[PDB]
RNA sequence: UAAAGUUGCUGCAGUUAAAAAGCUCGUAGUUGGAUCUCUCUCGGCCGAAGCGUUUACUUUGAAAAAA
RNA sequence: GAGCGAUU
């Protein structure tokens, strides 16, 4: 956001980060991700910049626009709570999804079954997504990842500071860059909310699976 | 202890390059400092610093461009005649289309080219590329 | 990291380096107007005082040196100068 | 890069990295060419122009490459000023 | 670091920017020097009339009052010890050392530490000779150094 | 009242006299200017219409102008068409000792009769409402030097109307550019 | 003689390949923090006279056997 | 993919 007024946050997605939680960070802070953090508060919490955030997801919103093939665009994620989110994202976008285990050699060995030359690569945890992050720098790739207060910063470019460790907040967050690209793009329109809720992007926990399916 | 003060701010200059930084501190500073920080920039290898004036010694604040790759000084400061200096381009500069070795003469502190403009010789202080 | 702005700290991170440490060096200590309840007159006292300050006029121990900082006696009052 | 005559003699002439100034030589494998779109003030959609930055890979082993993407951003004005 | 240690602290003094008095001060250069004299007079060394003037009067520097140092002032009123104090508190160290040792003969600390003193005092005793302070045949000398100080 | 060293006085210094007599006979501070006097005096054209008083006194009694410095100011620009009057001491130059140089190196030159220190001098002297706190000295692209004074806080809307003035009165004395800014604290 | 950057002033080495004294003091030696922008007189503007607190440095000039 | 390399 340039200081538009279009592009400004407002309140739901204030009401929105809040009830996710995604303020919250750890005990942790490193110290290149020292800049997106607002306050330590008692009891060790850090407390992340809101406002700082969502100028971070525009940039990479608009970094991802920028591609003109939606399918250059890689989406990854190793950890069972961002599988959901990148799947629904890839689905509702057009990106390339790569959920559960990554395979070393994808960008490099160019003989294997699932060789790919991605022109961006988006990661839900630098340090759990740390094997595309490495291969990136084999084939200059750009990479955006969705960091912590704790988090190494080698090797990316964009880092989104949000809270990563709920379920709830990664799901929000690939659903508002979700939404942000689709606007963007002049897909879906910025005057009335969005068809689909945050909901979708959750991760389903089989516990709350087999709750439901004896609710009725 | 401290015996050199250009010495000093040159190796905090090229070591802050290295590391890609944008500005550095020297301190102490130095009229000497000043004149020689005053010929890297006619050249356009820094440039603007500022003073910084504490009662004692006083600091300075260089910006860098990134276009430094090495700034060094010859210790100790040899007389250099005006046939001699060829010698000394020939081992410290890169390549006869770049480089300058740094000298403090009677006309002032210049560079080789400038002192075989005015025909003098003097002092080797450093050099840079 | 690779961008500062070394000539305009902030107010915040020049009250946390040490004291010659900062651009320009400034000292922590201050000068201060102690006031025992027992007698009128105002005393200026330095901080970090290395002698027990006795009231002139009535020859009362204002206060006590220390390591860092001399502490007041008890029931005295004072107030930082400028 | 030319020769008296003016005429200019080169192979090509190599890009350098927007952070730093230096050389992105041939086999540096590291460095990124991004792109990121412009939109319009009165609309906020994908207007057609957008703006490259170029980093090398030293600075992206340093891990400087958010903060480096970031300033650029800000002076260009893609990024709020008061961010 | 330290001349006779391996200590490197940077324990010191940082003196303001400003070298105006301040206004609070009601005290005039000449009640300064008045103050100066009664407690030179007392038995003070200048240092110790520095710390008592930054301590209980409010004077922070009193160069910066009265325009020259306590030294300087005590040499012109002419209240001014014939050997400079530094010097006198290393001589007496030496002695308080040297009387020590006499009585405890196998303390090889207290033989370091009196060769030490001695070295300090004799770079000291040198550059004094340097600046014409002392005259040109004062010598340290074990059996004077009682009478010395 | 005026006494000038080269013994000629001028028309202006002439009025500024007579205003000087006028504040001795109509104000309180008889005493003070009866015991004072000054030695010169100049105007000067800054900032595009604006004039600008130059009063140098003596500098055995400048400390002793310092008391009255603030009431006489006023008096004088009350007397005065709106100007900037600004007082200054005055500071003798000595030349650098040089190998040619003949037997005015008979004595050895006081470190207070230099040049840099009668420019910081006039400096301190010229905002002498305000104080100093800092300094900074920028060395631009071309050579050029630019000098930055930091004033005190306390004192900001006392002088800070005749920020202008004091860089016109500097240039045209030193002859350098320097610009006055405000800090917020230390 | 070069090769020999295997005598290293340019220009070498000293954790494990050869190698830093068991440790400290200390004279000589080496090295050493910031700061300071021609002249009266006497004679025909120049002539004499003092220059320079003096050096180091650098640029000139003079004297410097041929082969 | 990692090591100047034998090699892993
Ligand atoms: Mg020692
Ligand atoms: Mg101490
Ligand atoms: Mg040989
Ligand atoms: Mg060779
Ligand atoms: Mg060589
Ligand atoms: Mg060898
Ligand atoms: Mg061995
Ligand atoms: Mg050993
Ligand atoms: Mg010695
Ligand atoms: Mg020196
Ligand atoms: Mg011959
Ligand atoms: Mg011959
Ligand atoms: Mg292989
Ligand atoms: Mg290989």
């Amino acid at each position: 956001s340039g200081a538009l007024d279009v592009l400004q946050m407002k309140e739901e997605d204030v009401l929105k980060f809040l009830a996710a939680g995604t303020h919250l960070g750890g005990t942790n802070l490193d110290f290149q991700m020292e800049q997106y953090i607002y306050k330590r508060k008692s009891d060790g919490i850090y407390i992340i910049n809101l406002k700082r955030t969502w100028e971070k997801l525009l940039l990479a919103a608009r970094a991802i626009v920028a591609i003109e093939n939606p399918a250059d665009v890689s989406v990854i994620s190793s950890r069972n709570t961002g599988q959901r989110a990148v799947l629904k994202f890839a689905a509702a976008t057009g990106a390339t999804p790569i959920a559960g285990r990554f395979t070393p050699g994808t960008f490099t060995n160019q003989i294997q079954a699932a060789f790919r030359e991605p022109r961006l690569l988006v990661v839900t945890d630098p340090r759990a997504d740390h094997q595309p992050l490495t291969e990136a720098s084999y084939v200059n790739l750009p990479t955006i990842a969705l960091c912590n207060t704790d988090s190494p910063l080698r090797y990316v470019d964009i880092a989104i500071p949000c809270n990563n460790k709920g379920a709830h907040s990664v799901g929000l967050m690939w659903w508002m860059l979700a939404r942000e690209v689709l606007r963007m793009r002049g897909t879906i329109s910025r005057e009335h909310p969005w068809e689909v809720m945050p909901d979708l992007y959750f991760y389903r926990d089989p516990e709350e699976i087999e709750k439901e399916e004896q609710a009725a | 202890v401290r015996m050199n003060v250009l010495a000093d701010a040159l190796k905090s200059i090229n070591n802050a390059e290295k590391r890609g930084k944008r500005q550095v501190l020297i301190r102490p500073c130095s009229k000497v400092i000043v004149r020689f920080l005053t010929v890297m920039m006619k050249h356009g290898y820094i440039g603007e610093f500022e003073i910084i004036d504490d009662h004692r010694a006083g600091k300075i604040v260089v910006n860098l461009t990134g276009r430094l790759n090495k700034c060094g000084v010859i210790s100790p400061r040899f007389d250099v005649q005006l046939k001699d200096l060829e010698k000394w381009q020939n081992n410290l500069l890169p390549s006869r289309q770049f480089g300058f070795i740094v000298l403090t003469t009677s006309a002032g502190i210049m560079d080789h080219e400038e002192a075989r403009r005015k025909h003098t010789g003097g002092k080797i202080l450093g050099f840079f590329f | 990291p690779l961008a500062k702005d070394l000539l305009h700290p902030s107010p915040e991170e020049e009250k946390r380096k040490h004291k010659k440490k900062r651009l320009v060096q400034s000292p922590n200590s201050y000068f201060m107007d102690v006031k025992c309840p027992g007698c009128y007159k105002i005393t200026t006292v330095f901080s970090h005082a290395q002698t027990v300050v006795l009231c002139v006029g009535c020859s009362t121990v204002l206060c006590q040196p220390t390591g860092g900082k001399a502490r007041l006696t008890e029931g005295c009052s004072f107030r930082r100068k400028q | 890069m030319q020769n008296d005559a003016g005429e200019f003699v080169d192979l090509y002439v190599p890009r350098k990295c927007s952070a730093s100034n230096r050389i992105i030589g041939a086999k540096d494998h590291a460095s990124i060419q991004m792109n990121v779109a412009e939109v319009d003030k009165v609309t906020g959609r994908f207007n057609g122009q957008f703006k490259t930055y170029a980093i090398c890979g030293a600075i992206r082993r340093m891990g400087e490459s958010d903060d480096s993407i970031l300033r650029l951003a800000k002076a260009d004005g893609i990024v709020s000023k008061n961010f | 670091g330290r001349m006779h240690a391996p200590g490197k602290g940077l324990s010191q003094s940082a003196l303001p920017y400003r070298r105006s008095v301040p206004t609070w001060l009601k005290l005039t250069s000449d009640d300064v020097k008045e103050q100066i004299y009664k407690l030179a007079k007392k038995g003070l060394t200048p240092s110790q009339i520095g710390v008592i003037l930054r301590d209980s009067h409010g004077v922070a520097q009193v160069r910066f009052v009265t325009g020259n140092k306590i030294l300087r002032i005590l040499k012109s009123k002419g209240l001014a010890p014939d050997l400079p104090e530094d010097l006198y508190h290393l001589i007496k160290k030496a002695v308080a050392v040297r009387k020590h040792l006499e009585r405890n003969r196998k303390d090889k600390d207290a033989k370091f530490r009196l060769i030490l003193i001695e070295s300090r005092i004799h770079r000291l005793a040198r550059y004094y000779k340097t600046k014409r302070v002392l005259p040109p045949n004062w010598k340290y000398e074990s059996s004077t150094a009682s009478a010395l100080v | 009242i005026v006494k000038p060293n080269g013994e000629k006085p001028d028309e202006f210094e002439s009025g500024i006299s007579q205003a000087l007599l006028e504040l001795e006979m109509n104000s309180d501070l008889k005493a003070q200017l009866r015991e004072l006097n000054i030695t010169a005096a100049k105007e000067i054209e800054v900032g595009g219409g604006r004039k600008a008083i130059i009063i140098f006194v003596p500098v055995p009694q400048l400390k002793s102008f310092q008391k009255i410095q603030v009431r006489l100011v006023r008096e004088l620009e009350k007397k005065f068409s709106g100007k900037h009057v600004v007082f200054i001491a005055q500071r003798r130059i000595l030349p650098k000792p040089t190998r040619k140089s003949r037997t005015k190196n008979k004595q050895k030159r006081p470190r207070s009769r230099t040049l840099t220190a009668v420019h910081d001098a006039i400096l301190e002297d010229l905002v002498f409402p305000s104080e100093i706190v800092g300094k900074r000295i920028r060395v631009k692209l071309d050579g050029s030097r630019l000098i930055k004074v930091h004033l005190d806080k306390a004192q900001q809307n006392n002088v800070e109307h005749k920020v202008e003035t004091f860089s016109g009165v500097y240039k045209k004395l030193t002859g350098k550019d320097v610009n006055f800014e405000f800090p917020e604290f230390q």
